[PDB]
């Protein structure tokens, strides 16, 4: 998952 | 705009972004990911049109977030390009580009494109 | 990167962009259009990954330019998303999004997408 | 998918697109603009993944429409890239690119990027 | 255009695409990946503007390729949108969108954006 | 306006 | 023409 | 690697 999302 | 941009915005996923629009076009703030834990916060900087048209046009703006902070370094950056539309239900409609640093062989898969709509609610 | 980003960059059209990459990820500078007259200069702000991977990966970055200055107001903003690759022939390869403020009826034609490669030469 | 794609789809603006997904991946149909007059219809051709994953993944597809027909020639083409998600409320979520033929000097403004969501309702 | 599009095109990476442009706007052909082995070939279908402007404008076109064939199924599709420019050194300049089928949770990373230039040489 | 829309 | 270019 | 490329 990527920080932009999580 | 300006006064109208300053504040918290949320996108359909929960991500929260808080910006300060300055007199002269600067955009500064933080972007926080879902969960909303102490630091899923990243710094954002951007610019907007501070003298937008007086007709019912939106206010063009864009900002950048590098996904590096004191807990995470995702080696990537996202830019959001869009416009702010004020009113009862103001919103910023954007298209974004997320690029990850890759080796020259994987450059082809370096950039993802998407869109986000942010509301104050 | 950082030291390697700081400087003048030129794209296949002549546009010149001068940036200062700061220790902590900030990107600040000006973008100048062709002609290169006193003020076809606009302010740019962006962020980069200041702790990029030690393998041969590029450095992710992005910046924004609002096309408003003391001589022109094009009511639009462009964001460039990409990566910096250093070396003998360093370059920043980008994809950009240019959004113009429109009325809600013309939003469909608000964003142009393109790409730019910048070199120091 | 396939059986599930075949049919009429509508996007948030009214545009209607009717496609036939064939056994082997072909997509053929027409796209009609708002108004819905006899021929605001254009031909579309595309391809989809006919053997998509059995997990809850979407079905990747894309199609193209050239904006030329017997009443109008807008000298442009749009490609939509996206995925079909079936179920109670099936939808095709897309990102599109619209390119207009330009002279080499105006190529920079040749492509618009946007997104569309199509539902059966 | 039409006659001028028909043929083999190569992009900066070796990928070869062979298309037949038909009288009425159809584009049909195969796309072959690097290596050039018997079947790294995929089917492509697209449309172009068959009555482009008589001024020095390019010819708008786009096509789609679903990455499924009898040896590989990459569960994705790519659409290329662009224009054909003829002449001594004809070329098709494109921007592409590659979408992979994902689950609704991974949709955000479903589409990659890039660009390709194809020449006859 | 463009046919994609009208 | 637009400033990004001219 | 993806077929678009290999």
């Amino acid at each position: 998952c990527h920080p932009q999302f999580c | 705009a300006e006064a109208g941009i300053t504040g918290t915005w949320y996108n359909q996923l929960g991500s929260t972004f808080i910006v300060t629009a300055g007199a002269d076009g600067a955009l500064t703030g933080t972007y926080e990911s879902a969960v909303g834990n102490a630091e899923s916060r990243y710094v954002l900087t951007g610019r907007y049109d501070s003298a937008p048209a007086t007709d019912g046009s939106g206010t063009a703006l864009g900002w950048t977030v590098a996904w590096k902070n004191n807990y995470r370094n995702a080696h990537s950056a996202t830019t959001w390009s869009g416009q702010y539309v004020g009113g009862a239900e103001a919103r910023i409609n954007t298209q974004w580009l997320l690029t990850s640093g890759t080796t020259e062989a994987n450059a082809w898969k370096s950039t993802l494109v998407g869109h986000d709509t942010f509301t104050k609610v």
